[PDB]
RNA sequence: GACGGGGCCCCGCACAAGCGGCGGAGCAUGCGGAUUAAUUCGAUGCAACGCGUAGAACCUUACCUGGGUUUGACAUGGAUCGGGAGUGCUCAGAGAUGGGUGUGCCUCUUGGUCGGUUCACAGGUGGUGCAUGGCUGUCGUCAGCUCGUGUCGUGAGAUGUUGGGUUAAGUCCCGCAACGAGCGCAACCCUUGUUCACUGUUGCCAGCACGUUAUGGUGGGGACUCAGUGGAGACCGCCGGGGUCAACUCGGAGGAAGGUGGGGAUGACGUCAAGUCAUCAUGCCCCUUAUGUCCAGGGCUUCACGCAUGCUACAAUGGCUGGUACAGAGAGUGGCGAGCCUGUGAGGGUGAGCGAAUCUCGGAAAGCCGGUCUCAGUUCGGAUUGGGGUCUGCAACUCGACCUCAUGAAGUCGGAGUCGCUAGUAAUCGCAGAUCAGCAACGCUGCGGUGAAUACGUUCCCGGGGCUUGU
């Protein structure tokens, strides 16, 4: 019921071979990922929502700054890792007022979905060569 | 030795399976004392000596 | 036809490599000399009975552990045969060989020597069923938890090939923590050769290198 | 009859109307435009005769084009035929000359598949 | 492989480009690894038997 | 100061050798940086399992090289002699950069 | 084709034979297995029996041969057609 | 499958228009795995929709989907020595899927140049009540009515 | 036992529901056929056909023409004459080889090394995979296959292993003339998902001090990330319902992860006289101035055709062009090569650095953004063909890759039929490695990027499992 707490904090996020070092701090709510701003590093609204929505589902809103260092993976994987990092930071800052909703939204969870390895005799992880009877 | 025995007959029986046939050996033995007690034993095995021994030990307990 | 080598399957997990050296620019030539050493030793020391040849290297110096059932043949008289085989080893390789020969505590339990003996009997034309039963009985008298022997070929000098086998106890080939010793030999008969394979379940081993080699 | 022996198609950019000429490709047309100092992004129907003939003069002076290059290529092939090289023999046979495989397809030289009757199994 | 072929491969090949590898245990001319000599079959069997240090089955 | 590179194929013997080196140098004073693990070299070989005409079933092997690094901060010529004279297992090599 | 800065490749015995033929009269057939060699002006007007795998087929080298290899004029495969 | 009904992946909502319908539309366009290209197409089509009519593009997409939604469709049946076309009622999820698939396919089949406003034109026509998608819906309903006599074979 | 166009009960991308293909076109590649002096040999329904080949210009090479050789190209052992062997430069030759010329053992009075003459003998990718070993495919990750003892039956044989319930599972539970055990299932192993301790360079940079402006470049730091060792963690363990019960099953909480979490390794008894005498090994047979062996050239690359696996396409969800983001896994000293100069470019010339968490390969591409093309057999497609080149190599004619200039073929989404896939999958996007001087690699094995639709269901098609019935 309480509007959570502002408080600085930090965490790490990972998703699909991408690492996200997140440091959330009280502020105006601006972003800086690898130096460049959000609208530069995530140039399109395709997957800005996935990283912004941890705040939306938390009590705090876009009046709380964050600094992100992002490595590995592609754009979407980096987005997911950053989202998980922000969720974990909010978690360990306020594990009572934001923990229930934040976990219920399925956000304090790291999906282990990773590219399955290729297998001998198969064109891809599961694709098989075209069977030709006689 | 102590008890005199004869191997009456041996036969090669088989059981047909998906792979093929599972052969086996049957043994008739007659074991007696030579003085009035005698018995007959039937033995099943995968091998002739094992079938014979099983038949002999089964005949020991059938002495009349 | 479709079964993995037990030693290769358990390699690194429970059993260990027979060669212990590191080299990254000569690797192939050291492998070649190792092959030469092993082939020479196997071809010239059948009589002793070779469980394993273990090769180590420190710096241009090779060390050979020869695990043999009866090292009497290897040592000859007062080490004369040992000296001659060492000298042949320098002749073959060109490096300083330090050769030591070790016993096998239970040759009737080591699978490789068991295959050695079974193949020797088959070559000497002993009934294969009797030979397999003797080896099995001796292994369980020694105290192995499981024996499995398989002789494949023109058994008894016949025309068709058979794959006759014996086993009792437990031989869990699929279990990695299971310590399974595997041996193989070929009986050279007047009718080709017979392949004799032996699995012996020594027991169950844990980790840390099988308790760091127990 | 706009250029040497070909009519540039109207309503199409000059940089590709030039490539419509035999003996002129993309880079050849681009050079030609840079040498003549003529834009390449204007349609052909706005082309003054002075710049048109300047382009024609540059092309004629620098480049073998149209009938000249076609005759030269035919002469080269005929010379291969008459000298009797391996390539010439393949040319006469109407079969690939540059070491292409001929077991399976070679289709662009062998034409359409003229399937033939073969031996019949029992 | 043939013994003559094995010895010919072992000897210097006049021209440098004419050299080839051969399985140093087996004589096989196809699928010979530079890292450790040998060949496909020789590698498989020797790795199983454990004479190749560091080489173990991979199941990542 | 004074680099020691350890390379082998078994991380147990790597760790044992590194522990022996660090405990030796320390027994001779010389405080030394802890054994830092370098990334392991990972070579992969794929082999047709069958000797003939069976390519879809294959076997994969790896040769993993484990590397550790030691720094001998204290010069300590006595430790220099100790590190040149001690004995190490055959499977692991040593590289001393003075 | 061969690099220009390496020059044409003439098999260094065909060259010596054609030079000897030039010195002692350009009238003989020069038998060679050097399909590998490059035709040069110095041999123009000669006749060279180039091996084709089973026979030394003779070619009379003319002016236009020069930019070609000796083996281009000695076909190795015979086809004649499928069927008849 | 034999084991049972496999779980369904939850459908996400479009960040821009806040409707799962547009996300389903982009995931249905979604050729070659290019999500960004697909939703650029979809957003362009929706903006063209709101350009040509003042009403909301998500509402016009919804109206088109209701106009293309089939109520019942026939499936092949192997009763006897001849095949039957048994009409079966269509669940809401299945009919939304069918409407979206038909919309996308007929948009791809339209004659205009670019996919974005081929889809825009098809959406507007369907919302009005015209187009190939609506025609196919009517034809499937007509054939279901023709084969309505086999409504008793449902299991 | 097997089979059934017999039943009941089941399972698998087996259908269905979907998405993308193949079959049409061009090319790449394998094969059949034909051809040839030779087109070396093996593979032939699934389970042969981008398969042995993880690299055929010479070599490889096993084939063909021709030229050489005969204890032989190579081993091992006795004798016997020896001191050089072995080689540098030259000559003849297509080369093999032959002839010159230079150089010519270390011990020791009897060895290492070679020579012949022999003598033994070697050699064979010559035959037979139905003489074999080894290794492998395969049914089949299928849930099974058996044994000891007891018992039933004259006997083969049966029981266990049937039945009810359950499970991914002969997985367990209940009952039971069965009581037990073994190989399979599962687990132990590797990898991935969470976390802790330890260590801190070549990795990392939160707080501290400068740095040429600049680069964690610097002192330094154990925080974060990562590297790699050792631990923790998941067990239907907890809660509730169902299930007499009991196994199980449903729901929930906690949690990174919940009911096997994902993937790999692992392939029971056996089947197919399945593949391999050509990797190796080997029984027997065959060759021995030739079926051995050396060499040059040729062939394995042929082309009226047929099949198969792929690649590029047929365009606008696209082509072209400028700018601009985000990887992982790997390789490297005859190697990876930066930087600079030169050339349109392939490249060349110089040339640091790095045996490599350091240096190099390096650029990721798709994507985003701006411009442009405007549905045109095209600014689609890039086959073919003509010219000029580069590099590797003794040598690119047959028969290499690449660059550049020109040329601009079929192809408008493909007949009957057919294939793959249930989630980080399909679809697509690039990257790396093995072999390898170079490369016909679009193949193979991996790596990450983007990232779906659908599964009502078992009626039907294919394969299989338990029991039962008929023969
Ligand atoms: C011919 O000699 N007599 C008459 C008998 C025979 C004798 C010795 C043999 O060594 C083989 C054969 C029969 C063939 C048949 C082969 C055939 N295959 C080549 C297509 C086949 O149809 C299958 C198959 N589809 O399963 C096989 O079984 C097969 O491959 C095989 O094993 C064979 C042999 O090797
Ligand atoms: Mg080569
Ligand atoms: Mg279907
Ligand atoms: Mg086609
Ligand atoms: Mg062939
Ligand atoms: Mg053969
Ligand atoms: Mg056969
Ligand atoms: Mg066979
Ligand atoms: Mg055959
Ligand atoms: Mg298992
Ligand atoms: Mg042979
Ligand atoms: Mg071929
Ligand atoms: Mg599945
Ligand atoms: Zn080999």
């Amino acid at each position: 019921k309480r509007p959570a707490m502002i408080a600085p904090g930090a965490a790490t996020g990972r998703r699909k071979e991408a690492i996200a070092r997140v440091r959330i701090t009280p502020g105006s709510g601006q972003w800086k990922i690898n130096g460049r701003t959000l609208e530069d590093y995530f140039p399109n609204k395709v997957h800005q929502q996935i990283v912004t929505e941890p705040f939306a589902t938390a009590g705090v809103e876009g009046a709380y700054d964050v600094i992100a260092r992002i490595g590995g993976g592609g754009v979407t994987g980096q987005a997911g890792a950053l989202r998980l990092g922000i969720a974990r930071a909010l978690n360990n800052v306020d594990p009572e007022a934001s923990r229930p909703a934040l976990k219920k939204a399925g956000m304090l969870t790291r999906d282990a979905r990773v590219k399955e390895r290729k297998k001998a005799g198969l064109k891809k992880a599961r694709k098989a060569p075209q069977y030709s009877k006689r | 030795n102590e008890y005199l025995e004869r191997v009456v007959a041996i036969n090669r029986v088989a059981k047909v399976v998906q792979g093929g046939r599972r052969f086996s050996f049957t043994a008739l033995v007659v074991v007696g004392d030579g003085e009035g007690s005698v018995g007959v034993g039937y033995g099943k095995a995968k091998e002739v000596p094992a079938a014979i021994a099983k038949a002999v030990e089964e005949a020991k307990k059938h002495f009349f | 036809g479709q079964k993995i080598n037990p030693h290769g399957f358990r390699l690194g997990v429970t059993t260990d490599h027979k060669t212990r050296w590191y080299a990254e620019k000569q690797y192939a030539e050291l492998v070649g000399e190792d092959v030469k050493i092993r082939e020479w030793l196997h071809k010239n020391l059948e009589r002793a009975g070779l469980s394993s040849i273990e090769i180590e290297r420190r710096s241009e110096r090779v060390t050979i552990f020869l695990y043999a059932a009866r090292p009497g043949i290897v040592i000859g008289r007062n080490g004369a045969e040992a000296e001659r085989v060492r000298g042949e080893l320098e002749k073959l390789t060109g490096k300083q060989i330090q050769l030591n020969i070790l016993e096998v505590k239970s040759p009737e339990t080591d699978a490789q020597l068991v295959a050695q003996g079974i193949a020797e009997q088959l070559a000497a034309r002993v009934a294969f069923r009797r030979a397999m039963r003797k080896a099995q009985q001796s292994a369980m008298n020694a105290g192995a938890l499981g024996i499995r022997i398989k002789c494949s070929g023109r058994l008894g000098g016949a025309e068709m090939s058979r794959s006759e086998g014996y086993r009792e106890g437990r031989v869990p080939l699929h279990t990695l923590r299971a310590d399974i010793d595997y041996g193989f030999f070929e009986a050279r008969t007047t009718f080709g050769r017979i392949g004799v394979k032996v699995w012996i379940y020594k027991g169950d081993v844990t980790g840390t290198r099988a308790e760091r080699a127990a | 009859a706009r250029l040497i022996g070909v009519d540039l198609p109207r309503d199409k950019r000059l940089e590709v109307a030039l490539t419509y000429i035999y003996g002129i490709g993309r880079t050849r047309a681009t050079e030609t435009l840079k040498a003549t100092g003529i834009s390449g992004d204007l349609r052909v129907h706005e082309l003054t005769d002075d710049q048109l003939v300047a382009l024609r003069d540059h092309i004629e002076a620098n480049y073998h084009v149209e009938g000249d290059l076609r005759r030269e290529v035919a002469a080269d092939i005929r010379r291969k035929i008459e000298i009797g090289t391996y390539q010439g023999r393949r040319h006469r046979s109407g079969l690939p000359v540059r070491g292409q495989r001929t077991r399976t397809n070679a289709r662009t030289r062998k034409g359409k598949r003229k399937a033939v009757a073969k031996k019949k199994a029992k | 492989a043939k013994t003559a072929l094995k010895v010919k491969a072992a000897r210097k090949p006049k021209f440098g480009v004419r050299a080839y590898t051969r399985c140093q245990r087996c004589g096989r001319p196809h699928s010979v690894y530079r890292k450790f000599g040998l060949c496909r079959i020789c590698l498989r069997e020797m790795a199983h038997a454990g004479q190749l240090p560091g080489v173990t089955k991979s199941s990542w | 100061k004074i680099r020691i590179r350890l390379r082998a194929y078994d991380h147990e013997v790597i760790d044992s050798s590194a522990r022996k080196i660090v405990d030796t140098v320390t027994r001779t004073g010389a405080k030394v940086a802890g054994p830092v693990p370098l990334p392991t070299e990972k070579n992969v070989f794929c082999v047709i399992r069958s000797p003939h005409k069976y390519k879809d079933s294959r076997e994969h092997f790896e040769m993993r090289t484990h590397k550790r690094l030691i720094d001998i901060l204290e010069p300590t010529p006595k430790t220099v002699d100790s590190l040149m004279r001690l004995d190490l297992p055959a499977g692991v090599d040593i590289e001393i950069k003075l | 084709p061969r690099s220009l800065k390496k020059g044409p490749f003439v098999d260094e015995h065909l060259a010596k034979k054609v030079t000897a033929q030039n010195e002692a009269g350009t009238h003989n057939v020069i038998k060679t297995w050097s399909r590998r060699s490059m035709v040069t002006p110095d041999m123009i007007g000669h006749t060279i029996g180039v091996h084709d795998g089973r026979k030394h087929v003779p070619v009379f080298v003319t002016e236009s041969m020069v930019g070609h290899k000796l083996g281009e004029f000695a076909p190795t495969r015979t086809f004649k057609g499928h069927v008849k | 499958p034999r084991k049972g009904p496999a779980p369904k992946r939850p459908v996400m909502v479009d960040p821009v228009y806040g409707s799962p319908l547009v996300s389903q539309l982009v995931s249905k366009i979604l050729l070659d795995g290019k999500k960004t290209v697909a939703q650029n197409i979809v957003y362009t089509a929706l903006e063209g929709c709101r350009a040509k009519n003042n009403t909301d593009p998500v509402q016009t997409l919804k109206r088109a989907l209701d106009n293309i939604k089939p109520s019942l469709e026939v499936k092949s049946r192997r009763v006897g020595g001849a095949t039957y076309q048994v009409p079966v009622e269509v669940k809401p999820a299945r009919q939304t899927t069918l409407a979206m698939r038909w919309l996308v396919n007929f948009s791809r089949e339209r004659r205009e140049k670019t996919m974005a406003e081929r889809l825009m034109n098809e959406i507007l026509d369907a919302s009005n009540g015209l187009g190939a998608s609506v025609k196919r819906r009517e034809d499937t309903h007509k054939m279901a009515e023709a084969n309505r006599a086999f409504a008793h074979y449902r299991w």
